[PDB]
């Protein structure tokens, strides 16, 4: 059996109020 | 059938990114994360509403009583 | 609501029966009999 | 029912309150479901311990003496479980709180030992928590449960009802509706993939 | 149809339709258990419908015809029969009850 | 409560239980009745004697 | 429709309840070479259907429920994020109905919003080896959530936070037929059926409601039985 | 106003459910909270719903 | 002057007035819950807590229980003041932090 | 079967004292279940 | 307790503004307070929205009533303060008045572009107004709003919103009406787009932890939340503000019994976007200012028997 | 100009005892146009 | 005090009582077969 393919590339999508995606 | 005008959960305005949106997947060749992501939808409230989205009314279009074939 | 037919079982009238669905049958002061 | 006889006996003889049991095996055929069930659990468990404000809230939350709930004038209320530090009430003390309050004043309170559907194992080492015990109106020992509120032979309401006459145990089976409902609106209760 | 899959974990497609059976099983007997039950009690209700307990607590069907002198032969009701034989709590809480 | 029921208002406005015009009752029945059968607690007919 | 006989204008009129609009109308000629004028129009109504209370909804799992109320959107307890819930389905309502893909397409569900992919649910392409839970909660991890979808949340009433994380997620669901609007009637005087005087069938016609024996047999036996009789 | 699920089997787009969308995609919390949903159970946001959620006609 | 508002239940009121039960319409747990915080700051109050008979009609019933220092109105009326003055507060505050930003 | 009762009813000129509910519940009258098993009487000055 | 004990504890921290989203600290504030105090904004806040909606015609394929409300929920770029609230018991002509209601007209018709490059699927070539967007509602002056609003005539808050789409021959003619709602009555007013808060993650370490499992367990945490201490290897909170609050931690068995994940008490980040009708400060001044108003309007109120 | 060809779009309008179909087309089945008249809505 | 109230109806309870738990639910005739039996 082949695994279901695991997704690449996922970054976080989530962060918390007052902050974008460069913070992290 | 159409463009949500607001996100339902968040309230925020989803209606008009849809253009947009085609848009971004369209031209940029995005992915559908980052397109989301780039119209400024944080809340997975607000993304689904057009990520999900079914423009509908596209097929009701073609059918116009009003006008020859 | 008209009819104007059967006047009106009211003897103070005789005003003019419409009848409503529910078979109250109604005059316009407002007897329902 | 369309004139006062009828209406006489849909008052007193088909009745909610005049039937709580069954004409079968003459068991509760009525009591509070599902949610309440679980609430009574995280409110009658030792973790619970409620501020005077929390306790206040929570009481006057299913009381309301405006209502022909209270017996008395006032809402009386019991002394925090821990003074010092901090002044705390505990769940049960709720509870007690509760029927302090709808039972009519002049008369002594109930006094009950039961069990209920939980067994002492689940909360650890040497609790008696499975076995529930009113003295005098308030509870001591055990959580509230199923077997207790809900619809079960020889529980409290069960209890009431037969001690107190089943117009107090129909306020008290409604009182604490209320009395849950405000406490899940305060700490919810939710099942996720994790359990 | 030992099935040693879990739902959480999900069951193997003949796991799977082996479960529909059972499930099938389950609906088709639920329709079938409203029906039946249900011809019954008619026959009971009706022909019990005129039984009377007299002031004389004599069970009499309507024509006034005996059929028991005493209901359970105690002629205690039962919705108020149940902490009869509970003295222990009756002991307690007396003064309430007296 | 547990005795109770809600009761839509839709029920309210159709369902018509006639009081029997005493005494007592006259203080509501008067206000009943220019309530209107649209305005709850509202009156729809009147049987005269 | 102006009648010639009666030599009056005479009127359809609407006869359901429930307002409604006017759609289309359509004027229907007839064949046999025309001298037909017209004697036939069918008409669409549109009716605005909302979400009243009563409304069965369902997911795509087989939870059906009825809505309960509407519930003002203060007092939906609130995300972390601000996301109050658009549905609030109680977590009791499971165990005894062993929905696992509930859950499971809860977590999918928000997986995929997040990332904006979609989420394949297609039966068997898990096993116990790997679980979607291990699979989606993954992601959810990778996209800053809790791994088992559970959120911190706060209570809309009291603003304090709830005793333990709530368990969120994005569900596909399914408005119903069965509305309220269609099913309920009263207080049916109109019909009086000419053999018995009794009431009728309510539909929408203004009937009643039957009684019958083993609602009779209550009446006796329940107790109401002036009442009742 | 229908949305494409989500969640999904790979067969909704080869039988194209696409062209036709049943239903919605709903931010939905687990939870015993208004007690309102006990038995039958469903609790819609209102103002969710006056956005036009779940509209039909 | 409304006189619709608010109105005291007399039922669950004492004669005193140390006891009482208000009633008070277009209300909901917003103004109640911060209501009962700012009254069980009194030292005064024995008692208080806010109720809403039913959430679909708007009312919001109070009990306030006084060890008797005062009435409950007195404590109401204590509580409502504070509750403005509690509110300047955060906006004086509030428009400093923005200026001073 | 109504008929074969019914005939059987007939048949005797059978004479029916109205004390099931059933039969009571035909002709509307009152029933013996219970709130109708004590006759209220009024009482009255002279 | 005291105000003083209060105004003195009382602090706040605007961490960023916006004209759309301004995310703010309140610290030493309770939570009966700023939820209640939060929820105002999320409802009774006024703010215009159009509410009556008169077509002229519709040969549209929306339907009326949903092309009404999907009306209704446009946002619009507009000074509450410069209206006045609405009664309900005036008649019709009367309950609406230059002072109670912004105008809004729509026309459009849809026609086929004759220059539309054949072999084009493009429909904005195609046609001929075949998309009907937010920033074409006209707005209507009346009266005195010909003076007052021509400062900031009355614009949709995104233009760019879709509202109709049409093909030719079909047309949408109408006119609506703006009035003053709060979010409480219904979904369109209160211009939050979404308003809430959190509590500040108090998250703290019960022993010291360094080496990989420092970094191990930064990685448990958004990133720059965690600080490893240089020289000491420990790790340090940076900032908690940061945290989303993933409880990844407790999955991590050697981390679990190191790490307590709390909130702290009183404190809170109130991240409040808008429609775009008022900057969130704007609105929270009026969050403050009408629940203030409530009491002063209630302690004024006579308290019948 | 009430009505409309339910094929051919072709808008017409008729008269009192006039064979319903299309001017054009002849199709017997028509339609009738919507017109500027003054609807209420409101937004909620 | 726990006696019968004489004038209620248990000919109906008892139907009831036997007919509403029918709906609930060697190798012995069982059931309601056997109960109809
Ligand atoms: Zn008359
Ligand atoms: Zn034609």
């Amino acid at each position: 059996r082949k695994d279901v393919p695991k997704v690449e590339g996922l970054k976080l999508e989530h962060f918390a109020t007052g902050y974008d995606a460069e913070d992290f | 059938m159409i463009v949500p005008v607001r996100c339902f959960s968040c309230g925020k305005v989803v209606g008009d990114k849809w253009e947009s949106y085609l848009n971004l997947l369209q031209e940029d060749e995005l992915d559908e994360g980052t397109a989301l992501s780039r119209l400024g939808l944080k809340r997975y409230c607000c993304r689904r509403m057009i990520l999900t989205h079914v423009d509908l009314i596209e097929k009701f279009l073609r059918y116009n009583p009003l006008e020859k074939r | 609501t008209f009819i104007r037919g059967p006047i009106c079982g009211t003897d103070n009238c005789p005003s003019r029966l419409w009848r409503i669905i529910d078979g109250r049958r109604t005059c316009q002061y407002g007897h329902v009999m | 029912p369309q004139n006062e006889n009828a209406r006489a006996e849909a008052l007193n003889l088909a009745n909610t309150d005049s039937q709580y049991l069954t004409p079968t095996s003459g068991s509760p055929v009525r009591g509070l479901i599902q949610d309440h069930i679980s609430a009574g659990v995280w409110l009658t468990s030792k973790d619970s311990f409620f501020t005077r404000e929390q306790y206040q809230q929570y009481i006057y939350g299913c009381i309301r003496p405006e209502d022909g709930h209270t017996t008395r004038s006032k809402i009386v209320t019991l002394p925090p479980t821990i003074f010092k530090p901090y002044p705390l009430w505990t769940g049960k003390q709720i509870i007690t709180t509760v029927l302090l309050n709808v039972t009519p004043p002049d008369m002594p309170g109930i006094n009950l030992i039961s069990k209920n559907k939980i067994k002492n194992e689940y909360w650890g080492k040497g609790s008696l928590e499975n076995e529930v015990l009113f003295k005098d109106g308030a509870l001591l020992c055990g959580i509230l449960d199923k077997s207790q509120y809900g619809a079960s032979k020889y529980g409290i309401v069960h209890s009431l009802h037969e001690v107190y006459g089943p117009e107090v145990a129909a306020k008290v089976l409604s009182v604490l509706g209320r009395l849950f409902t405000n406490y899940i609106t305060a700490t919810a209760f939710t099942c996720g993939m994790d359990d | 149809g030992y099935v040693k899959g879990r739902f959480y974990s999900g069951i193997k497609p003949q796991e799977y339709y082996f479960h529909c059976m059972a499930g099938r099983e389950g609906l088709i007997d639920t329709a079938v258990k409203t029906s039946r039950s249900g011809y019954l009690q008619r026959c009971l209700t009706k022909q019990l419908e005129g039984v009377h307990v007299s002031y004389d607590n004599s069970i009499r069907d309507a024509d006034g015809t005996l059929v028991q002198f005493m209901y359970g032969g105690d002629a205690i009701d039962i919705t108020k029969e149940s902490h009869m034989t509970q003295f222990e709590f009756c002991l307690d809480n007396y003064y309430a009850l007296l | 409560e547990t005795n109770e029921i809600g009761v839509p208002p839709v029920f309210a406005v159709k369902l018509t239980y006639p009081e029997p015009v005493t005494a007592y009752n006259i203080a509501e029945l008067r206000q009943a009745v220019i309530n209107g059968p649209d305005k709850w607690p509202g009156a729809t007919q009147i049987q005269n004697e | 429709y102006f009648d010639d006989t009666l030599n009056k204008t005479k009127i359809k009129t609407y006869h359901s309840s429930e307002p409604a609009y006017i759609e289309e109308v359509n004027l229907i000629g007839d064949e046999s070479n025309k001298f037909q004028e017209l004697q036939t129009v069918s008409i669409k109504y549109r009716i605005r259907r909302t979400p009243q209370i009563g409304d069965k909804f369902s997911s795509r799992h087989g939870q059906k429920g009825v809505c309960s109320r509407k519930w003002p959107t203060i007092d939906m307890p609130f995300s972390e994020t601000g996301i109050q819930p658009d549905i609030i389905i109680n977590p009791h309502a499971f165990p005894s109905r062993m929905t696992i893909g509930m859950f499971v397409e809860s977590l999918a569900g928000k997986a995929g919003a997040l990332h904006g992919i979609a989420q394949d649910s297609t039966p068997w392409i898990f096993n116990e080896d790997d679980t979607p839970a291990d699979y989606f909660g993954e992601q959810l991890a990778k996209a800053g959530y809790n791994y088992h979808g559970n959120e911190p949340m706060y209570s809309g009433a009291t603003g304090e936070e709830l005793r333990a994380d709530i368990y969120v997620g994005v569900v596909y669901y399914q408005r119903l037929r069965h509305m309220v609007n269609d099913k309920f009637q009263v207080r049916s005087t109109g019909p009086v059926n000419s053999l018995t005087m009794q009431p009728v069938k309510g539909r929408k016609r203004h009937g009643g409601i039957r009684v019958g024996e083993m609602e009779r047999d209550a009446l006796i036996g329940h107790g109401t039985s002036f009442l009742l009789q | 106003t229908g949305q494409t699920p989500i969640v999904k089997a790979n067969l909704y787009d080869d039988y194209g459910m696409d062209n036709f969308p049943n239903g919605f995609n709903a931010v939905v919390a687990v939870i015993s909270y208004t007690g309102y949903d006990m038995d039958d159970a469903m609790i819609i946001n209102k103002s969710a719903d006056e956005r036009g959620f779940g509209y039909g006609t | 002057p409304d006189r619709e508002k608010i109105k005291l239940l007399t039922q669950a009121t004492s004669e005193d007035g140390t006891s009482a039960s208000f009633q008070i319409v277009e209300e909901d747990h917003t103004l109640g819950n911060a209501l009962r915080y700012v009254i069980m700051k009194n030292p005064d109050v024995e008692f208080c807590g806010y109720s809403i008979p039913h959430p679909s009609e708007n009312l919001l019933n109070i009990r306030i229980q006084t060890y008797g220092e005062t009435t409950a109105v007195d404590a109401l009326q204590k509580g409502l003041k504070d509750l403005m003055d509690l509110c300047d507060v955060v906006e004086s505050k509030f428009t400093e932090k923005i200026k001073s930003m | 079967t109504t008929c074969q009762f019914l005939t059987k009813a007939v048949l005797d000129n059978e004479r029916e004292q109205l004390d099931s509910p059933s039969a009571r519940i035909v002709v509307g009258k009152l029933n013996n279940v219970g709130t109708g098993s004590f006759d209220v009487l009024a009482k009255v000055p002279n | 307790w005291n105000v003083e004990k209060f105004k003195k504890d009382f602090e706040v921290n605007i961490s960023s503004l916006d004209a759309r989203e301004a995310n703010f600290d309140l610290i030493n504030i309770d939570t009966s307070i700023a939820n209640a105090f939060r929820r105002i904004m999320i409802s009774e806040v006024p703010s215009v929205a159009a509410e009556y909606v008169y077509f002229f015609n519709n040969t549209s394929v929306i339907q009326d009533e949903v092309l009404a409300h999907r009306i209704g929920l446009v946002p619009l770029k507009v000074d509450p303060d410069m209206l006045t609230w609405v009664d309900s018991n005036l008649p019709d002509d009367e309950k609406f008045t230059d002072e109670n209601t912004i105008v809004l007209s729509l026309n459009v018709k849809c026609t086929r572009n004759p220059d539309a490059p054949k072999g084009s699927t493009d429909p904005k070539e195609l046609y001929n107004n075949a998309h009907v967007y937010a920033r074409d509602l006209k707005f209507e002056p009346q009266g005195r709003q010909s003076t007052t609003f021509a400062d900031c005539p009355v614009v949709p808050a995104d233009p760019d919103i879709l509202l109709a789409k049409l093909r030719p021959g079909q047309e949408i003619s109408l006119k609506a009406h703006c009035i003053l709602g709060i979010g409480g009555d219904h979904a369109k007013f209160s211009p939050v787009s979404t308003a809430s808060y959190r509590l500040l993650p108090q998250i703290n370490i019960l022993q010291p932890i360094k080496g990989e499992s420092a970094r191990r367990f930064q990685k448990c945490f958004p990133p720059g939340v965690i600080g490893i201490d240089e020289g000491s290897d420990e790790a340090y909170v940076k900032d908690a503000r940061k945290d989303t609050v993933s409880r990844e931690v407790l999955r991590y068995e050697e981390f679990a019994d190191k790490v307590k994940l709390g909130r702290v008490r009183n404190h809170f980040i109130f991240n409040v976007e808008s429609a775009g009708a008022m900057t969130p400060e704007e609105i929270f001044f009026k969050s403050v200012r009408i629940l203030k108003n409530k009491a002063e309007y209630l302690k004024n109120c006579p308290i019948t028997q | 100009l009430k009505y409309i060809c339910a094929e051919c779009s072709s808008k017409l309008s008729l008269s009192r005892t006039d064979a319903v179909r299309c001017k054009d087309c002849g199709h017997r089945i028509l339609l009738k146009a919507r017109t500027k008249r003054l609807v209420q809505f409101e937004a909620r | 005090r726990s006696l019968i109230n004489p004038g209620e109806a248990v000919g109906i309870i008892a139907s009831q009582s036997v007919g509403e738990p029918s709906t609930q639910m060697a190798n012995v005739t069982l059931g309601i077969p056997r109960l109809r039996e």
